[PDB]
RNA sequence: ACCCUUGGUCAGGUUGAAGGUUAGGUAACACUAACUGGAGGACCGAAUCGGUAAGCGUUGAAAAGCUUUCGAAUGAACUG
RNA sequence: UGGUGACGGAGAAGCGGGCUCCCAA
RNA sequence: AAACCAGGCCCAGGCGACUGUUUAACAAAAACACAAGGCUAUGCAAAAAAGCAAUUUGAGGUAUAUAGUCUGACACCUGCCCGGUGCUGGUAAAAGCCCCAGUAAACGGCGCUAAGGUAGCGAAAUUCCUUGUCGGGUAAGUUCCGACCUGCACGAAUGGUGUAACGAUCUGGGCACUGUCUC
RNA sequence: ACUAUAGCUUUACAUUGUAUUGGAUACUAACUCGCGGGCGAGGACACUGUAUGGUGGGUAGUUU
RNA sequence: CGGGCUUGAGUUCAGUGGCGGCAGGCGGAAUUCGUGGUGUAGCGGUGAAAUGCAUAGAUAUCACGAGGAACUCCGAUGCGAAGGCAGCUUGCCAUACUGCGACUGACACUGAAGCACGAAGGCGUGGGUAUCAAACAGGAUUAGAUACCCUGGUAGUCCACGCAGUAAACGAUGAUUACUAGGAGUUUGCUCAAGCUUCACAGCGAAAGCGUUAAGUAAUCCACCUGGGGAG
RNA sequence: AAUAGGGCCUUGUACACACCGCCCGUCAAGCCAUGGGAGUCGGGGGUACCUGAAGGGCGGGGCGCACUAGGGUAACCGGUGACUGGGGCUAAGUCGUAACAAGGUAGCCGUACCGGAAGGUGCGGCUGGAAC
């Protein structure tokens, strides 16, 4: 991905309390979703980047684990974040 | 790209046709088409000199610009088009002066591109340059043999040649057949290979498609009588002896190039 | 007999390819479901083209036919 | 000097034709 | 189903993939074609085909193209031989010929030669002897099906062996049904 | 099978000329081809005529 | 079940990497073929020979033209989940290690089914085809040689896409966490911490041996074994 | 007169009456168990259809439900069959020598091709190998 410091700071500012919220849910989720989208667009052109494919699968698992933690915590934040980003497919 | 037909019919089980993915227009330019009259392989005396020709779909002729004379005037690619007369696709060019033309569409040519001809033209795809201006090692098609006569050499779908070295007033070109030969530096060629390289993958599937394409069935010589063919005759199946034509021309190794032709001085290596 | 140019014809019924849409499913493809769609030297069968089998005819109605049966019938079709 | 003339096949739809699709263009 | 109209069905083989074509007037087929595969020629006034020629076809096509020839969908495959015959090479006022080299999806061969038949089939559209022998079906089977292998005289692109679907093809057995027959 | 022969092919002469260290090279002017309505590419080769040697069931007349 | 905490886990930032993956370009040596100079009695091979190439002109040697494959020295070390990864350069990715006085708050471990990757050889379609080389052919040795040696030689070896899912795929040693002695080297980050390999306390073991990278002490989950053939 | 094999070490071993060792495979012989096949003969249950007792139900009859009986297709469980292929054990008759030592071409794993037979060769991997 581009993964610029500006892009990361903007993502954190949009998702979570203040820019400094770098390591919270609903922001790790957004970062993982952005990276997953960029990795899908990269794998569309590079069909033999199996290491990148494996890393994408690991990122998907990480996002699933964070979503499960949100499940254990409540359901309103779960519904809000999936409605915002677009998850279930 | 090609499309395979599902085996709902015995005449469709083995059919593979093109996908027509690069074609952008369905009807031809009216000012560049004329009705075409078919020969049944018959010459001006009315006697058939070439066999297995006749019938097929009615066709119109597209005037293809094989000379590329308008040097320095840029042209834009309008449409990619089907041509019933040749294996490759054609491309409609609009010039800045209002002239319209057809060229053989190279691989990787899209609608909206700009092409040029002449010594000033850049060595990009679709441009037509004299061979003295084409950097050594590039892929070319539509190669002239004499300056100003028009493209004759590399024209079929997918085919290409390579300019491998230049020696004075001549250049060395490797041909699709594997021949290596000298061509004058004043002759023109178009950069790139011919498009529609998937033409060779198509399978007709049935006899009717050959009938549509305008071919008539071919009879083997061994199943004729001796009065019709040297290989004919016998009771039961017989091998026919050494294979040869109706006039007895040997068909398994006899060379037929004239062995005094002046063009042999311009051939470096032979493969035909 | 074959070819060239220019015209015309093919009742009715059946089957249900590509494709499309909407569901689920995917990281995206993939991949299942329903409806739609109407392809094919596809099927049954008149006109029509052809001529399988049997019977009749053999100074015949006819110098090659008739009756019944049978093949093809959107195509490598038939026809002016 | 430029346009019309000018053109395929199959199928929806309108006693009491546009149109859709297809390739063989 | 009310008349007229209006599929007989099943089991098992040979051949050819299939739809098509053919001996007008005794042969519709297993013959021809076919989609597809191989080899060979051809660099463009192409090779090739008609024509005395001019000229035309090829084709206004350019090696993913054209022409000659054999095989003939598809699946698994396609063995050994260049000795012989073809083919490619290195006299009038030099070609050839010899010799040597290559070529078998060239013709052809596969019993002391050049090499001695690989896989797969086999009493076969090929087996004379012959109604070969064993089994199955019948009360009884010179035909049919399955095996056996002294294959008179199979054999791998004049292709070998299979193969779903298809056939007014050839061939064997059942059910239905009946003046084919007892008559 | 015998004898011819169309076609293909070899060389000599003609078309057909000029220079240099003869048989090679080179030249352009005969001759051939392309473009435009002279220029480019070849070139004494190629093509064609006469003669000559090969090949020639493609074709013909015959014999057996 | 309802709250807290930061030590585990993760996110951010900075520094340090790297034969990690994919893709596009660039290279010299050697070697193969074709065409031409010089030149002529052999070359090649072996334990010894022969089959083979060569006076209708070899080996060698000087050039021009057309190509394919592999990356000497560095080079033993490093990276990757494993299989594996080595000419030069660029682009796009992934990932690791160390730390912060930045964040969130147990979000963790393992994992039957499933999914993905997975050496070589092999299969299908299209390219290409220099070397080597199964099968095949010839020459030798042997009683024989269906081999070992020599000369040829087709698939394959190379590229793209798709199948296939195997290995002494081995450290013959599953993953995670915590703890427990010393010597000899080595790489990176700076005397310290990661990693990399051999002698070696306690302990373990049938022994060979392992020994902070355990085969020691303990806890969690998964996989597997129950005499040898028959028989994967 | 003329003329200049045996011990001591280190190693590997599938041998131990000890290399004159031990073992591998093929073909021919004899017993036993289990495979595959044109076909042929049975048994138990099942879905449909056609008939259908007694006893009750509804409407002296009529119509229901199912115990059977009948045909046919489908399963499963079983026998037999022209012919055709593994394995075990006992004999060991024949043919070679593949492995155990660097076993006389180091061995083994995967894979492909090819051979009377153990096997040979090509490509990659391992040391459960020498020797350098
Ligand atoms: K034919
Ligand atoms: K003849
Ligand atoms: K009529
Ligand atoms: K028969
Ligand atoms: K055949
Ligand atoms: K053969
Ligand atoms: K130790
Ligand atoms: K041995
Ligand atoms: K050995
Ligand atoms: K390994
Ligand atoms: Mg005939
Ligand atoms: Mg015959
Ligand atoms: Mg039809
Ligand atoms: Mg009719
Ligand atoms: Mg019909
Ligand atoms: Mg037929
Ligand atoms: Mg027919
Ligand atoms: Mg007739
Ligand atoms: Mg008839
Ligand atoms: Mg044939
Ligand atoms: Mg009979
Ligand atoms: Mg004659
Ligand atoms: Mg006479
Ligand atoms: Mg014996
Ligand atoms: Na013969
Ligand atoms: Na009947």
């Amino acid at each position: 991905m581009y993964l610029d410091s500006a892009k990361k700071a903007e993502l954190f500012e949009k998702y979570g309390k203040s820019v400094k919220d770098t390591g919270s849910p609903e922001s790790q989720i957004a970062l993982f979703t952005f990276r997953i989208a960029h990795l899908t667009e990269h794998l569309r052109q590079n069909k033999k980047d199996f290491a990148t494919e494996r890393s994408l699968k690991m990122l998907v698992g990480k996002r699933r684990r964070m979503l499960d933690y949100l499940i254990k915590v409540d359901i309103e934040r779960y519904r809000a974040i999936i409605k915002e980003l677009g998850i279930r497919r | 790209g090609i499309r395979k037909l599902k085996p709902t019919t015995p005449g469709q089980r083995h059919k593979v046709i093109g996908a027509f993915d690069k074609i952008t227009a369905s009807t031809p330019e009216k000012s560049l088409v004329v009705g075409k009259k078919k020969t049944g392989g018959r010459n001006n005396t009315g006697k058939m000199t070439m066999r297995y020709i006749g019938g097929g779909h009615k066709q119109k002729y597209r005037f293809i610009d094989f000379k590329r004379t308008k040097d320095g005037i840029p042209a834009t690619v309008k449409t990619i088009e089907y041509d019933p007369n040749r294996s490759s696709r054609i491309a409609l060019l609009y010039y800045a002066d209002g002239a319209k033309a057809y060229i053989i569409a190279p691989d990787g040519l899209e609608v909206g591109h700009t092409v040029m001809s002449g010594s000033e033209a850049a060595p990009e795809v679709g441009n037509a340059l004299p061979l003295a201006n084409i950097p050594v090692g590039t892929i070319i098609h539509n190669i002239e043999l004499r300056p100003g006569q028009g493209a004759k050499m590399v024209r079929s779908a997918g085919s290409f040649a390579q300019l491998t070295s230049r020696e004075g007033t001549y250049v060395v070109i490797k041909m699709p057949s594997g021949e290596v030969r000298r061509i004058l530096s004043t002759c023109k060629a178009t950069i790139g290979s011919v498009g529609n390289s998937d033409h060779a993958l198509e399978k007709s599937g049935k006899a009717g498609r050959s009938r549509w394409l305008g071919r008539r069935p071919h009879n083997r010589g061994v199943v004729m009588n001796p009065v019709d063919h040297p290989m004919g005759g016998g009771e039961g199946r017989q091998s026919g002896g050494h294979p040869r034509s109706r006039k007895g021309l040997y068909a398994k190794g006899l060379k037929t190039r004239a062995p005094k032709k002046h063009s042999s001085k311009y051939i470096i290596e032979r493969r035909k």
